[PDB]
């Protein structure tokens, strides 16, 4: 898989240029791909400032790259039309770092079979195999789930698969373009001696007695307890549900047996931010009343006061009861800090308490909005799987709504719709360069192990429809009348996304669907500044 | 020994300028294909007439475009076409006359195996007679003709063809276009004798993927692009790829001999009425070359 | 924990000198410690050949080392009297690599409490704490199980603990000296950018569908199947038993439904040895008859024949039925090879088949002998917990027997006894410099995650007893009469080992006791060559 | 300047030889403790008076060795102490030497030594043994336990303990004490035999290095497990001023103003000077006056006199 030679290695922080030829959506997508590298690898990207060799992104004839550092000088990397997929970018950058395709391994013939007669005439070289003389597999077994593996249909001349995996269960698995596989990182971080990443800070699932070094101080009246179940709720932790009950722990704040006003605190260990922006996330179960609350503080340690500056960052009230809920808190800490979790019994008859599990902290930007879809399994493949998201407001006052279509026998589609909002009389029409990213969260306990499915579209203010109208014009001009959940009419502008966001088999894989719930993490941002 | 052909340097001011003039006449003699570019002079001889051998690289301008060498960038590495061109050109300096009686070229496309080990996802060229390349050419020409409000253009031939996988089939063709016969209500048509001669060249593409599209309100099947650029004694032979195994054989064996006799022959250059003759000799071989003539690769 | 500064780093392959002052046992122990580093880290040790700075192990006043590369030249490390324990050497070498003690972290006070009045007068500096600007904890939480953490009794003046861990459950956990903790390696490999090790080759527990890249060719008549249970046996896999049943998978060869002579093969992926000696180990369950067998082959790939040289390395017959058994195969492969597992139905009425799980392959030396103790839990703390090992023969013909004493309320002790053997009339008496290593295997699925407890004693031919007799003289001269399992009398020479091999709480921790079975891996070797 | 004492270099062949002779007399004047070693000369002043009146007023930088002053061993056979147990400081001394009359004499000396900071030795070596109080009951116990072992091996001689000279502690896997102590010859034969020549009393006859390790590891079978692990080794022996020992340097101070080793060596406070009657100077009954002056101050260094360290820790 990897090319052999110390000359085909890039410096850990790669100099890049994002040439104007690139699409606005492409420029945007590329940067989000750089963030997946920063979060999961020791590879970083810095804008070129005179370094002899550097990668040069650009709308070329497709999407491609040379394998490894060719020490040419300006090394080109195409992101032409239909390349502004994130995992396409993560894939063409893995070529640049020194990787060939998965099916180009020396051992490949024992795992997959190449149906040579079904390939397009003259396209044989796209199915090359490299001997361990120039290709090092780095002692990792053959990976079907690789982000560098072709799909069963690559270069097909007809409706028949050119790459038949010898084991039948993996014939559709090959070709995934959601995120890096666990083996993809295993080889990359081995190749580049990656011991630490830029964005990763902490992951806590409480499956160990030392509970990630979380202390509790002199926990007032009550404290948090590492339990594997609470009689009223939940029956199990969040990290392992239909897998194992007791084999899986979480922290619990029993509010049923304490007085009104009683608080219990759980303080993390010292964390050292290296960016100044963080996303603290976690799953909360409420078993008591809606009156109980979970406040969050940040204890920042300045040199003037060695006892910290406790600052209330977010207060979580009215937690829905009898279900684990995903919460995202936006931080902006610059000094060594601790995260303080404070459960607080409200003035309401509680028969349980607050349960917390699967805590992740990264130096990433929180989603602007989240769509929690409950009772998910039955919508897949059903003609009534036409889900519409709650209405949301962009950071620029643009109202929107997401459409999830799961009626197709095989694929699932997502669409971005603008809608009439309160600020419409003050907004710029047509909608200029707002990039909407929709991500289907892989609900894995570890954030370093999530292969969440991400798509982005950028509102082009010059796009027209068959009637000569602007596609992203004011929804009250070019839009169709739709109903809100309360029956109030609204105007919904045209949808725009993809018919193949995820296959139904991929959606049913990994943890995208946990506890029959699904989460669509939404970020709409003005990327107009990327050109000039 | 006779040795009238004296071995000269390759980076010489007179040798580098004469090679450029020789490449201009070779490109002007071609009526099919793409123009060449001087990368370096492999060897040069001088007789009082120059018997030079030059390493060339194909550019993105068709020979019918007749564009300047400054406006013609070379082809990308995944689609390169390079080779050697043996040529003879006599430059009469006191009479202000330049002529090239014979040339011969041999080019080879870059090994598709080498371009996929060095760039797996790169587009690689396909046969010009590929049905899918022909389809991409007509589909793209239909788009340009749908934009044209009074001029219609027919397809002449596919000049360049390529394929890759964006997320499904992707074809990149180049083709010559002719002004379709005047199909208007006028019986005269202004006596338009715009025959089968090409009027320009068009670059087109097709991408057939199942990703990024509008809503169900009108999803489009393929993604087409088209761009059109309008025009205003020897041969170039094309040999197949050189993938053969992993130096003995002549990479570009060229044969340019005016006379097989070692004494030589006279060429009546009457176009320079004066009784002007030109001394000729058989093709200069290896070993009698100057050490200052490997050629600086541009 | 780690010292801050690029200058306090050693080159990955550290030059060492094992000074003549060292004990024979100590010299032997040091080299076994170097092997734990080679197996679990990217740190290597090479005998000094003129390198400016180098470690120099010598018999000094007890056990000590400087922290990090002091760039002095000859840097001293002392392994003196009573420092000949493998984890003591692994500990003093972690100081040399740049680590302070665990309780010397900046955050230490939140996890442990230092009872200052209970420490010996003037021994305050042994309980130092280092500021985050001189010591980097490398973003790893506080580790009680660290091989660099003091015990609760370190420097005590009385019977009261000087280090009281704030959480009561970990007050005895602190101080372990069995092997590196998972956090100990996490920080070391981060510090030294360790991406790969010298000895690790493969670990397969079959908990994934790709089964570690194990292919089965055109498996004649039968194939191995990835199952989570077999009706006749076993009820569960070996990797997970009392925790989760169906979560753990394993390969199975159903012999009950095939005819006599039928074979099923399971061929590993290509492995690349970098040493020339290997230990292939695995757990085998027999559910069919004693007639079925599991032959092992090695398919080595030479450049002359690209189809390999298949060679039968070991044939496993008469497998006990209804229990998982640990097996060790000694390899000596120099070229790229595959391990071929062949189950074969014998001529006996079988109602199950062969089950295989927890396969590990390292470039280590197999134990010379193994002691499998069944029904283990009841012997711990019982006055009838006086276990005697089966008789074994050393590589030099010296007969021996191991003694496990578990009658103490708190500690477990192991003793090495020489006994009368068949070669006694031809051996050298007293027994000269035979190093006996006894290891209590931590039965973890991954060999990189085992903290097995290891002790070594070297027979000193000059050691005398109170009667003036040689301790390691011929057992028929200085020995007591003992009985074999069959009631035949034999002579047993004096025992020699330790009263505190492992606490009963540590023995009951990790996986030392899996399926109520315990394994004592034995290696007796002539180390006489180590002195000059 | 009007200074009769000329500022001389520190690497001079003469200043390096006379410092050695001065260190020999300082070690010979001490009746308790361990001998010192010349690391480097901090400062050197030479008063070249007529008839060889060399009043060399030198400031020396010294390091304690492993030989007791009673052993009277050569400087060649005395290795310096390890880094975890080092004792170093300054020794201001005045030395008279008469080359034509073959005379060497040290009229006065004063030393100031400090043990190495126990905090610094545990940041640089956490598991290293660090010294303890000589009056520590556990050090005294280790000294008697080790002396009992040596006396159990002795088949006709018995030795008493005089005093603990060096004491140390560490953790091998339980308590570990490393003491050094002086031994005297026990009263001859208790109350048996003629017991002639009993004048061997109250004076140390040698020094013994001992140790105790009390751990719960590597031992014989239940047939006879030992309690402590004892070692003992014995080595037998065959002007106005003092060496003052100050406490540890900077364990309370996290680190220049204070004199690290403040030494006061002034023969006369008067700036004119005084005469020292050296009447024991060779055959000469009279003409014995030695010219003296107050302690040389700072800022008069030779620039080429910091002192090249002959014994560096790195
Ligand atoms: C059925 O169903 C349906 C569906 O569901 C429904 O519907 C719904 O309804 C509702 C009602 O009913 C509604 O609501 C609403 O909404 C709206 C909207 O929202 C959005 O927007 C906004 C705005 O935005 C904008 O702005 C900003 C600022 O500037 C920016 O940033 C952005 O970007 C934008 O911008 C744009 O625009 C503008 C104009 O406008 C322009 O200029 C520019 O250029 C651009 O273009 C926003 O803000 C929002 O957000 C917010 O909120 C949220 C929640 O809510 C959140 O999330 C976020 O964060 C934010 O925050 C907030 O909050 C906080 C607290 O919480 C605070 O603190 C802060 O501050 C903020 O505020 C979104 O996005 C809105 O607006 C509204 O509200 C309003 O109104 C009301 C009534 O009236 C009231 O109450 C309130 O208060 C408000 O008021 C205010 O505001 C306004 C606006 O802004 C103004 O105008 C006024 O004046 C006022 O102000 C005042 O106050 C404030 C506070 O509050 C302050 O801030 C201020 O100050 C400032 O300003 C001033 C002015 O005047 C000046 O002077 C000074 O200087 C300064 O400082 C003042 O003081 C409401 O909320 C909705 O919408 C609907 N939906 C849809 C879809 O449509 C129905 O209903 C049913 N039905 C049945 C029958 O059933
Ligand atoms: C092992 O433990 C012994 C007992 O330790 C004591 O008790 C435990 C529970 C903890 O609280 C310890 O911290 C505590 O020390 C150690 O012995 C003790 O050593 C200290 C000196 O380190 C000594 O302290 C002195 O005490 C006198 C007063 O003592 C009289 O009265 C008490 C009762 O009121 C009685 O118990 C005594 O026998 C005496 O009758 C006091 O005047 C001294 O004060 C001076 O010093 C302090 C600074 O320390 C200063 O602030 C003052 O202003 C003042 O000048 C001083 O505090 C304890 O008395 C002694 N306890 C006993 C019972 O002996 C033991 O230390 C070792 O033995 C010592 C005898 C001594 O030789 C030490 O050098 C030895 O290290 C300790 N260590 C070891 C290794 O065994
Ligand atoms: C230019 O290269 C050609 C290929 O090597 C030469 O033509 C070849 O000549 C052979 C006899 O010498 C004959 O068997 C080959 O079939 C023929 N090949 C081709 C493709 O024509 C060529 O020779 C002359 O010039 C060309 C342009 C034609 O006019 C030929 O008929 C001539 O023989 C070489 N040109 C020169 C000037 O040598
Ligand atoms: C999708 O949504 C509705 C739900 O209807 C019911 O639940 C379905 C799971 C199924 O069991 C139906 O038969 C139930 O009626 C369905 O819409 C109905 O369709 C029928 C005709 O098929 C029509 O007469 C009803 O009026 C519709 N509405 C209701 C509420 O009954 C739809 O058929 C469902 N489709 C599937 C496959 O789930
Ligand atoms: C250790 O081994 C034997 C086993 O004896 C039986 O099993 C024990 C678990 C316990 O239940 C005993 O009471 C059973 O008798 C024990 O040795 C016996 O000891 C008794 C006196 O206590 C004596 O009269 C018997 O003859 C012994 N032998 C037998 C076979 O009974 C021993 O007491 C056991 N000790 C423990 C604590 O397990
Ligand atoms: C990016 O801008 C390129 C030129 O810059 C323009 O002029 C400067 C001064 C500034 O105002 C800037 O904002 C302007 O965009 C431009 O070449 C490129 O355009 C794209 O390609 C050309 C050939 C056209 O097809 C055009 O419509 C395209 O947008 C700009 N790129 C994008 C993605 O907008
Ligand atoms: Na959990
Ligand atoms: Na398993
Ligand atoms: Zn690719
Ligand atoms: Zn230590």
């Amino acid at each position: 898989n990897s090319i052999i030679g110390e000359k085909y290695r890039w410096p850990h922080t790669i100099p890049y240029v994002l040439e104007d030829s690139l699409e606005m959506n492409a420029k945007g997508v590329i940067l989000n791909a750089f963030e997946r590298y920063r979060l999961k690898t020791c590879i970083d990207f810095k804008p070129w400032a005179g370094e002899t060799n550097y990668i040069s992104v650009f709308k070329g004839s497709g999407c491609w790259s040379s394998v490894g550092n060719r020490r040419v000088g300006k090394q080109e990397l195409s992101i032409g039309a239909n390349c502004d997929r994130i995992a396409t970018v993560q894939h063409e950058f893995l070529h640049a770092l020194g990787f060939w395709h998965e099916q180009s391994r020396s051992d490949r013939d024992d795992y997959v079979r190449i149906m040579w007669d079904r390939i397009l005439s003259g396209r044989e070289h796209n199915f090359n195999t490299y001997s361990d003389d120039i290709s090092d597999s780095l002692n990792v077994p053959y990976d079907y789930t690789s982000v560098m593996h072709y799909s069963k249909t690559a270069f097909q001349n007809g409706t028949e698969p050119t790459i038949v995996t010898r084991i039948s269960d993996f014939e559709d698995v090959i070709g995934q373009r959601m995120d890096f596989s666990d083996s993809d990182l295993l080889k990359l971080n081995q190749l580049y001696n990656c011991s630490s990443s830029l964005s990763f800070m902490d992951s806590c699932s409480f499956e160990l007695e030392n509970v990630c070094g979380m202390i509790q101080s002199s926990g007032d009246n009550a404290d948090w307890q590492r339990v594997s179940q609470v009689p009223r709720g939940p029956e199990s932790d969040h990290s392992n549900m239909g897998q194992c009950q007791g084999s899986g722990f979480f922290m619990h704040f029993d509010s049923s047996s304490v007085n009104v006003g009683a608080t219990a605190v759980l303080e993390s260990r010292t964390l050292y931010p290296k960016r100044g922006f963080q996303c603290l996330q976690f799953y909360l179960y409420n078993s008591g009343s809606e009156s109980d609350q979970l406040n969050i503080y940040i204890r920042e340690y300045s040199a003037d006061n060695v006892d910290g500056n406790l600052t209330l960052v977010e207060e979580i009230k009215e937690i829905p009861t009898g279900s684990w809920q995903l919460y995202h808190v936006t931080l902006k800490v610059t000094k060594k800090f601790r995260v303080v979790f404070e459960g607080r019994k409200g003035s309401g008859a509680s028969l349980g308490g607050l349960s917390i599990d699967d805590i992740n902290l990264s130096e990433t930007r929180c989603p602007h909005h989240i769509w929690h879809i409950r009772n998910f399994t039955q919508f897949i493949g059903s003609p009534n799987g036409t889900l519409y998201s709650p209405p949301f407001y962009s950071s620029k006052g643009y109202a929107f709504q997401i459409y999830l279509n799961l009626a197709h026998v095989t694929n699932a589609g997502i669409y971005f719709h603008l809608i009439s909002g309160a600020n419409d009389d003050q907004l710029q029409w047509p909608c200029p360069w707002q990039q909407a990213t929709m991500t289907l969260l892989d609900q894995n306990p570890d954030i370093r192990q999530r292969m969440s499915n991400q798509r982005s579209i950028t509102t082009d203010p010059f796009m027209t429809t068959d009637n000569g109208n602007y596609f992203w014009d004011r929804p009250s001009k070019v839009g169709t009348v739709a109903l809100f959940s309360n029956g109030t009419q609204f105007r919904r502008g045209g949808g725009y996304g993809t018919s193949a966001f995820i296959t139904h088999e991929r959606l049913k894989s990994r943890d995208f669907i946990k506890g029959d719930d699904v989460y669509i993490l939404l970020t709409v941002e003005d990327i107009s500044h990327l050109n000039s | 020994p006779l040795s009238p052909l004296h071995p000269l340097g390759c980076n010489d001011s007179e040798v580098l300028a004469v090679a450029g003039f020789a490449l201009q006449n070779i490109n002007r003699d071609q009526k099919d294909g793409y123009m060449l570019s001087l990368n370096r002079v492999h060897d040069v001889r001088e007789h009082y007439l120059f018997y030079l051998t030059l390493d060339v690289l194909e550019t993105d301008c068709h020979v019918l475009s007749r564009k300047a060498q400054k406006d013609c960038k070379p082809r990308m590495f995944y689609e390169s076409v390079y080779g050697q061109c043996k040529a003879m050109f006599h430059i009469n300096k006191p009479r202000r006359v330049l002529y090239l009686p014979a040339y011969n070229c041999t080019l080879r496309p870059v090994s598709k195996r080498k371009t996929h080990t060095t760039c797996p996802d790169c587009p690689s060229p396909i046969d010009l007679s590929n049905p899918s390349a022909l389809e991409a050419a007509t589909e793209s020409l239909a788009k340009f003709n749908s934009k044209s409000p009074s001029k219609k253009y027919e397809l002449v031939k596919v000049t360049k063809a390529m394929n890759q996988w964006v997320s499904g089939p992707a074809y990149y063709v180049e083709y010559l276009i002719k002004e379709a016969p005047c199909t208007k209500s006028q019986a005269s048509c202004s006596l338009q004798h715009s025959d089968s001669e090409p009027v320009g060249i068009c670059q087109g593409s097709t991408v057939q993927s199942s990703l990024r599209h509008v809503p169900l309100i009108q999803p489009v099947e393929k993604s087409v692009t088209v761009t059109c650029e309008f025009f205003e004694r020897g041969s170039i032979q094309h040999l197949p790829e050189l993938d053969d195994e992993k130096s003995p054989e002549e990479a570009f064996p060229v044969q340019l001999d005016l006379t097989t006799n070692p004494q030589g022959d006279t060429l009546d250059v009457s176009f320079l009425p004066g009784d002007k003759k030109l001394v000729v000799l058989p093709f200069p071989g290896k070993e009698q070359r100057s050490a200052e003539c490997p050629g600086p690769e541009k």
